[PDB]
This record gives C-alpha cells, sequence and structure tokens, in this order.
C-alpha cells in the first residue's frame, strides 16, 4: 500500500 | 490557469503571515481528514504537498509544533501552514504545506521486488544511513517518530536523497509519563508495542528501522501478519522465544504468558546467501528484544556497514555525487558528542 497515487515505477 | 492565494505562516523563521499564491493543484493521495494535494508555488515554481489535519480547540497541534522546530537535510521541510474549512461540515483544519518529494523507499523496494531483483547494496546503505541520521536528529530533542515504515521515507531516486516524513504520531517522550501503545504500523511495530507497553522509549524507532533494513535485504517484510499474534510468531521464528528477563524489559505484564517455544533461526540463514555480512550484523543489533540493547541511531550511523559511504571516491551508480552525508551539527551529535571521529571522515573536515 502506497503513499501516492502515481509513481514512475507504477 | 487558476491561481489561489491564502494568508499563511512560514514553517521556519519569522512568525509573520504572508500572502502565498499557488497553482496547478492536483490530488496525489488521501489522508485521514481529506485528500492530499500537490500544488506549485507561484513565486518560485517549487512543488509542495498540502495535507490536512484536525485542529483541536484544547491544545496546540503537536505535529505542527514539532515540524516548526526541525531543520535537517533528511527531514521533509514545512514550508507554510494555514487553516481552512474542509471535507467535514463545521470543522477547522490545519493545512501543512510541505516540500514535495516524488517517490518513496517503498516504491523503489517494490519495483525491485516485483522484478525479482535485489536492491543494489549501495542504495541500501545510502537509504538506511540517511534514515538513521534523521532519527539521531529527532531523538536528540527527545522526539520519537513512532511510525517509521518505508512509505514514510520520501526519496528523490536520481539524487538518492531521503527525507523522513509524516510526524502525525511523533511525540517528545518523557520518562515516567505514559504513552499510548497503539501507534506504529503493521509489520514495523516493536515487540514492546505488540505487548501494549505504555513505558517505551525512542528505541521503538530503531526496531522499525531494523524492519526496513531487513525488508530491503529480503525483498519482503520480515515480520508480516495481520494480527499481533501472527507478527509475534514471525518474530519468535527469527529471534527465538524471548526469555523472562527479555519480556520484563519489554512489558513485565507479559512475563508469565506461554509463548511458542522456538530456537532462534541463525541470522546467516534469515537472508539469502550473498547478503553482505555487515548488513546481517547491523540488522542483528537493531532487531533485539531488549530495547536498551538496540543500537542508537548515531551508533548505527557509525557501524561498519556504512564504511563504503565514508570512502572519498564513492559515487552513485548513475555517476552522480553522493548526497550530503557529513553535515552533522552539535545538536545531531549530542547523544555522543565525542563520536564523529568515525562519522566525519578526513576528506569532510
Ligand atoms: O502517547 C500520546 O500520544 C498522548 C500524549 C497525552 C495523550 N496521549
Ligand atoms: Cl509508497
Amino acid at each position: 500500500d502506497f503513499r501516492f497515487f502515481y509513481s514512475r515505477y507504477s | 490557469s487558476k491561481v489561489t492565494t491564502v494568508v499563511a505562516t512560514p514553517g521556519q523563521g519569522p512568525d509573520r503571515p504572508q500572502e502565498v499564491s499557488y497553482t496547478d493543484t492536483k490530488v496525489i493521495g488521501n489522508g485521514s481528514f481529506g485528500v492530499v494535494y500537490q500544488a506549485k508555488l507561484c513565486d518560485s515554481g517549487e512543488l509542495v504537498a498540502i495535507k490536512k489535519v484536525l485542529q483541536d480547540k484544547r491544545f496546540k497541534n503537536r505535529e505542527l509544533q514539532i515540524m516548526r522546530k526541525l531543520d535537517h537535510c533528511n527531514i521533509v521541510r514545512l514550508r507554510y501552514f494555514f487553516y481552512s474549512s474542509g471535507e467535514k461540515k463545521d470543522e477547522v483544519y490545519l493545512n501543512l504545506v510541505l516540500d514535495y518529494v516524488p517517490e518513496t523507499v517503498y516504491r523503489v523496494a517494490r519495483h525491485y521486488s516485483r522484478a525479482k531483483q535485489t536492491l543494489p547494496v549501495i542504495y541500501v546503505k545510502l537509504y538506511m544511513y540517511q534514515l538513521f541520521r534523521s532519527l539521531a536528529y529527532i531523538h536528540s530533542f527527545g522526539i520519537c517518530h513512532r511510525d517509521i515504515k518505508p512509505q514514510n521515507l520520501l526519496l528523490d531516486p536520481d539524487t538518492a536523497v531521503l527525507k523522513l516524513c509524516d510526524f502525525g504520531s511523533a511525540k517528545q517522550l518523557v520518562r515516567g509519563e505514559p504513552n499510548v501503545s497503539y501507534i506504529c504500523s503493521r509489520y514495523y511495530r516493536a515487540p514492546e508495542l505488540i505487548f501494549g507497553a505504555t513505558d517505551y522509549t525512542s528505541s521503538i524507532d530503531v526496531w522499525s528501522a531494523g524492519c526496513v533494513l531487513a525488508e530491503l535485504l529480503l525483498g519482503q517484510p520480515i515480520f508480516p501478519g495481520d494480527s499481533g499474534v501472527d507478527q509475534l510468531v514471525e518474530i519468535i521464528k527469527v529471534l527465538g522465544t524471548p526469555t523472562r528477563e527479555q519480556i520484563r524489559e519489554m512489558n513485565p505484564n507479559y512475563t508469565e504468558f506461554k509463548f511458542p517455544q522456538i530456537k532462534a533461526h541463525p541470522w546467516t540463514k534469515v537472508f539469502r546467501p550473498r547478503t553482505p555480512p555487515e548488513a546481517i550484523a547491523l540488522c542483528s543489533r537493531l532487531l533485539e528484544y531488549t530495547p536498551t540493547a538496540r543500537l542508537t541511531p548515531l551508533e548505527a550511523c557509525a557501524h561498519s556497514f556504512f564504511d563504503e559511504l565514508r570512502d572519498p571516491n564513492v559515487k552513485l551508480p548513475n555517476g552522480r555525487d553522493t548526497p550530503a552525508l557529513f553535515n552533522f551539527t552539535t545538536q545531531e551529535l549530542s547523544s555522543n558528542p565525542p563520536l564523529a571521529t568515525i562519522l566525519i571522515p578526513p576528506h569532510a573536515r
């Protein structure tokens, strides 16, 4: 589970 | 594009309100009291994250109080704060405007784990070292974070700069004044918190840091479980059954319970064979039952696992300079002021 909606690794 | 202005107070410096303009707002996550926003400050173009917390009429907000006092290269910076209405009718919300950092240790760790690859050891060293610096700094004020986990370790992946964030659970611990036991997130809780202790110390953060180190070495959390009893079984499978003396140091109300009887798993068998031995040795001095037997943050920074960081020629694998590693202050060094002879190497003096 993630802090942010978006990531360069998503 | 829409520009919003608000009267806000700088996070650091003069207690003097200013007009602050920002634009390009967008939702980037969710919080307990409303979604978290990214925005761009009009005056500098810098990106910020704005989060909302509930203002209590009875006492000053502890997170704001703590974040106005902190100034450290491995802690997220409070740029501004201001109050507003919010998601719930009639409530007043404190808005914290923080410097925006685009990634986390958790994202980088899951990226490697999904690829069935191990995070390169140089990054494990850089990230853990910066985490221990941030802990040395806050612990030197008596402040325990109480919620260390990979999602609270912001990361700029290109520069390898790490910043600790989310001080919503943080507290100045005072010996003899009880603390709630129900802080710290699943997988990262020290065993004295699993046992419900109200008399714990800042060493709960070092246990959690040990859990983060182990997770970066293993590619998955070392003590998973959805209940405390499942977490404890995973702890006992590694550390072995705690002795009565160890239980008294964690929570003496628990000394006489019947715990699973398991011999410790050798630390050299916990991790994969090629795991660097100094990383295993450091982990073994962080994940200790007896809270006073855990290394302090400054002691962890001086551990031989971090020796490569102190080499004059160390570079990031992408060819960049390492980030700032040796700008210790008196405050940060104060738990052991004569320490440093290790911490500030010759080329940094
Ligand atoms: O441990 C704690 O966070 C706080 C301090 C008084 C109310 N309980
Ligand atoms: Cl995350």
